[PDB]
C-alpha cells in the first residue's frame, strides 16, 4: 500500500490548516496522524480517523471518506509548526506504512530573499592542485532554496555538495553549496556562476577563472 | 454467549524465570521433575531421587494447587466484571459508568494475577531447592571425565517422536488467520463506532477485543516456546555426538533437554486451553455484532 | 509520564553491527507491544520492526528482514534492535516507540522516543585544511575563511583572536560524500581598508588538536 501526502503546506497564524493523505479506497482503513518536531519525539495527534487521545486540543480534527483523509487544525499557532505524517497498517503483509510527510510552515514573518556570496578558489588551494567554489546563502525565508551550478552557461551536476537549510537565531534560514573542480576544469572556462532559486526568484552570482 | 471460564490469565515473577499457570501443574519445572525421575531410572547410581519425587515434588505440586486455590475468591470478582462489561444486559442493570467499570476490571485483573504470584512465592523457593538436590545427585556419579552420553542421546530420540504428536502446523495456520480476523474486527468496530448510536454494545465488543488481545499474545508465547523446544532438540540430534563428556557437561545436558521438553509439554497444555478461549471469545463478538441493531 | 529512552547509537563502519537499546519509564514493560521506526536524513518516518508484548510474534519490513533483528528482555525490561550488516542506506535516527494495542500490536503507535542517531561511514578523525577566501576585488567587502575536509564535528572558528565578532557568519557545515565535513566563516568588512587592515581567521579542532591561524588578504594581482 502507498499513501500520498502533499510535501508542503503553508498556513497563516489564525487560519485553519488542512493536511491531506491519499490512497486507493482509503475510506475503508483506519488512519492515524503523527506530529513530529525536529529534535523531539513524534506525537500521536489523531488515531482511528477522528479520535483524539488525552492532552490534544480540540483544534485538531480528523476525517476520512473515499480516497483521501484530512487532518484539520482550526486555530493554527506558531507552535504547531512541524511535519505531519499519516499512518495506516497494511493488513496483507502486516506492517506499518507511513505517508511521504507534509511540512507545515506557519508564516510568522514576511518573505525574505536570499543573499548569495560566491567565492573563487584561493590561490593557496590552486597551488595545492585543488579548487573549490563556495556559494553561501543567508537570510532567506521560508527555508526552501534550489541551487544550480553553471560552467560558462552550461549546467553542472558533478562536484556539487549542497547542504540543508538551517534555521538561524532570527528564525531565518541559511544554506551553502560547494563545487569541487580540478585545477584544469577551473582554468579552462570563462565564468562560473552559482544560481540560487527561492520562492520562484533566482539570484545569480558569477566568478571568472582569470587572475 | 458468556465467558464461563477465565483460566487464560497467568503471572510471572520479577525475574521472568517462573511462569505461573492456572492449569496443573502450574509450573513447567514440575514437568522437568517428572522427566528427571525418568533420567534417574536409567542410571543405576542414583536411587535416592525416587523418594524425592514421592515427597518433595508432590508437596510442591499440592502446595501449588493450594496457593492457586486461595486466589479463587479474587478470581470470581475479576470474572464477574468480565461478564458485566461484555454483556450489555448485565451492564444496563448496574449504575456505575463504563469507564469506571473498565478501570475496575484492570485493577482487579492485576489483583488476581498478583495473588497467584504472591501466594506461590514460597513455592518458587521450593523449586530452587529441588534443583540443587538434582545437581547434587548428579555429582554423586562415579564418572568424572568418562560420563557416557547414551542416556542423553537416547532421550533425544524419544523426545522427537513425542514432538511429532503435536499439531504445530495447525496452530500456526490458525493463529495467523485468527489475527487477520482480529485486526479486521478491530478496524471494523471503530469505523462503525462513529456511525451508530449504540454505546453499550460497541463498548462490549471493544472490551472483548482487549481480552482477545491478551489471549492471542499468550497463545503466541507458548506457540513460539513449543517451536523453540522442537527446533533446539532437533539441533542436538544433528550436532556433535560426544561419546564421553565431563560430569559438568553431563549435568548441563540433562538440564538442557529436561528444560526443553518440560516447556514443550507445558506449552501443549496451555495452547489447548488458549485455543478454546480464542474460539469462545470470537463467538461472543459475533453474538454482540448480531445484537447491534436491536435486542 | 510515559517515555522511552534510546541509547547505543553512533558510528558504525559499512558492514559493521550495532546493538540499540531502549529503556522504559511510566508503564509496565511486559504488558505493551513495542516497535522501531527510523527516519533517514531528508526522508520521512520509516517503520522497521515491531514485537508482541511477550515476544510471541515479531514483524519486519522487506528492506529490513536481512539485517535487523528484534530482541526483548522482559526481566530487565529492555527492548533491543540488532543490526547485522550496516549499509549506507541505514544512516538514520531510530525511534523507540510502543504499540497502542493490547499485548498484540494494533499497528498504531502510542508513545515515541527522542531518537538515536546511527551513522554509517568509514570516516576517521582528521584535521582540516584552512584556506583564505579573498574578497571579490572590491562600500562593503565580504572576505571569508574556508575550512575543508575534517571529521568529526565541531570546528570552532573565530576572527582576530575573538576581537571581530559582529558581522561574522560561520555557516553550518556540509556532509560530503567522503564522510568528511566542511564549513565556511565569512565576515563583513570595510572595502576601503581591506588591503591595510588585518583580517585573520583562527581555526581550532578539538578532536585532531589542530590550531591554525590564517590571514586573509586580497589578490588584486
Amino acid at each position: 500500500y502507498e499513501l500520498t501526502q502533499p510535501a508542503s503546506v503553508s498556513v497563516a497564524p489564525g487560519q485553519t490548516a488542512q493536511i491531506t493523505c491519499g490512497g486507493n479506497s482509503i475510506g475503508r482503513k483506519s488512519i492515524h496522524w503523527y506530529q513530529h518536531k525536529p529534535g523531539q519525539a513524534p506525537v500521536l495527534v489523531i488515531s482511528y480517523d477522528s479520535d483524539r487521545p488525552s492532552g490534544i486540543p480540540e483544534r485538531f480534527s480528523g476525517s476520512n471518506s473515499g480516497n483521501t483523509a484530512t487532518l484539520t487544525i482550526s486555530k493554527v499557532e506558531a507552535g504547531d509548526e512541524a511535519d505531519f505524517y499519516c499512518q495506516v497498517r497494511d493488513s496483507d503483509n502486516d506492517h506499518v506504512v507511513f505517508g511521504g510527510g507534509t511540512k507545515l510552515t506557519v508564516l510568522g514573518q514576511p518573505k525574505a530573499a536570499p543573499s548569495v556570496t560566491l567565492f573563487p578558489p584561493s590561490s593557496e588551494e590552486l597551488q595545492a592542485n585543488k579548487a573549490t567554489l563556495v556559494c553561501l546563502i543567508s537570510d532567506f525565508y521560508p527555508g526552501a532554496v534550489t541551487v544550480a551550478w553553471k560552467a560558462d552557461s552550461s549546467p553542472v551536476k558533478a562536484g556539487v555538495e549542497t547542504t540543508t537549510p538551517s534555521k538561524q537565531s532570527n528564525n531565518k534560514y541559511a544554506a551553502s553549496s560547494y563545487l569541487s573542480l580540478t585545477p584544469e576544469q577551473w582554468k579552462s572556462h570563462r565564468s562560473y556562476s552559482c544560481q540560487v532559486t527561492h520562492e520562484g526568484s533566482t539570484v545569480e552570482k558569477t566568478v571568472a577563472p582569470t587572475e | 454467549n458468556t465467558t464461563d471460564n477465565i483460566d487464560y490469565f497467568d503471572i510471572s515473577d520479577e525475574s521472568n524465570y517462573y511462569l505461573i499457570s492456572q492449569l496443573r501443574p502450574h509450573f513447567s519445572n514440575i514437568y522437568f521433575f517428572d522427566e528427571f525421575k525418568r533420567y534417574a531410572s536409567y542410571h543405576t547410581e542414583i536411587k535416592r531421587y525416587e523418594d524425592i519425587h514421592k515427597t518433595k515434588v508432590n508437596s510442591l505440586l499440592n502446595e501449588a494447587s493450594r496457593a492457586i486455590g486461595i486466589c479463587n475468591r479474587a478470581k470470581n470478582t475479576v470474572k464477574g466484571l468480565i461478564n458485566i462489561l461484555e454483556n450489555p444486559q448485565k451492564f444496563k442493570t448496574q449504575r456505575e459508568s463504563y469507564d469506571v467499570k473498565l478501570r475496575q476490571y484492570e485493577e482487579k485483573k492485576e489483583a488476581f494475577r498478583g495473588c497467584l504470584l504472591n501466594k506461590n512465592r514460597k513455592n518458587l523457593d521450593q523449586i530452587k531447592k529441588i534443583n540443587n538436590e538434582i545437581r547434587d545427585l548428579l555429582e554423586k556419579l562415579k564418572c568424572s571425565q568418562d560420563c557416557q552420553t547414551n542416556v542423553y542421546f537416547d532421550m533425544i530420540k524419544i523426545y522427537l517422536v513425542d514432538f511429532k504428536k503435536m499439531p504445530y502446523e495447525n496452530y500456526d495456520t490458525f493463529i495467523k488467520q485468527y489475527k487477520n480476523s482480529y485486526l479486521s474486527g478491530v478496524d471494523m468496530i471503530r469505523k462503525i463506532e462513529k456511525q451508530i448510536d449504540n454505546p453499550v454494545t460497541i463498548n462490549a465488543i471493544k472490551f472483548t477485543q482487549k481480552e482477545m488481545g491478551y489471549i492471542i499474545d499468550r497463545f503466541e508465547y507458548h506457540l513460539q516456546k513449543v517451536k523453540h523446544s522442537i527446533d533446539q532438540v532437533t539441533a542436538l540430534s544433528d550436532g556433535v555426538k560426544p561419546k564421553q563428556v565431563t560430569k559438568n557437561r553431563l549435568k548441563e545436558y540433562y538440564f538442557n533437554i529436561g528444560n526443553y521438553y518440560s516447556i514443550f509439554k507445558f506449552g501443549k497444555d496451555s495452547l489447548n486451553m488458549l485455543n478454546k478461549a480464542l474460539i469462545h471469545k470470537e463467538k461472543i463478538v459475533h453474538n454482540l455484532l448480531g445484537e447491534l441493531f436491536g435486542h | 509520564e510515559v517515555q522511552l529512552l534510546e541509547s547505543g547509537g553512533g558510528l558504525v563502519q559499512p558492514g559493521g553491527s550495532l546493538r540499540l537499546s531502549c529503556a522504559v519509564s511510566g508503564f509496565t514493560f511486559r504488558n505493551y507491544a513495542l516497535s522501531w521506526v527510523r527516519q533517514a536524513p531528508g526522508k520521512g518516518l520509516d517503520w522497521v520492526s515491531t514485537i508482541s508484548a511477550s515476544g510471541g510474534a515479531t514483524y519486519y519490513a522487506d528492506s529490513v528482514k536481512g539485517h535487523f533483528t528484534i530482541s526483548r528482555d522482559n526481566s530487565k525490561n529492555i527492548l533491543y534492535l540488532d543490526m547485522k550488516s550496516l549499509r549506507a542506506e541505514d544512516t538514520a535516527i531510530y525511534y523507540c516507540a510502543r504499540d497502542g494495542g493490547s499485548y498484540t500490536p494494533y499497528f498504531f503507535l502510542d508513545s515515541w522516543g527522542q531518537g538515536a542517531l546511527v551513522t554509517v561511514s568509514s570516516a576517521s578523525t582528521k584535521g582540516p585544511s584552512v584556506f583564505p577566501l579573498a574578497p571579490s576585488s572590491k562600500g562593503t567587502a565580504a572576505l571569508g575563511c574556508l575550512v575543508k575536509d575534517y571529521f568529526p564535528e565541531p570546528v570552532t572558528v573565530s576572527w582576530n583572536s575573538g576581537a571581530l565578532t559582529s558581522g561574522v557568519h560561520t555557516f553550518p557545515a556540509v556532509l560530503q560524500s567522503s564522510g568528511l565535513y566542511s564549513l565556511s566563516s565569512v565576515v563583513t568588512v570595510p572595502s576601503s581598508s581591506l588591503g591595510t587592515q588585518t583580517y585573520i581567521c583562527n581555526v581550532n579542532h578539538k578532536p585532531s588538536n589542530t590550531k591554525v591561524d590564517k590571514k586573509v588578504e586580497p589578490k588584486s594581482c
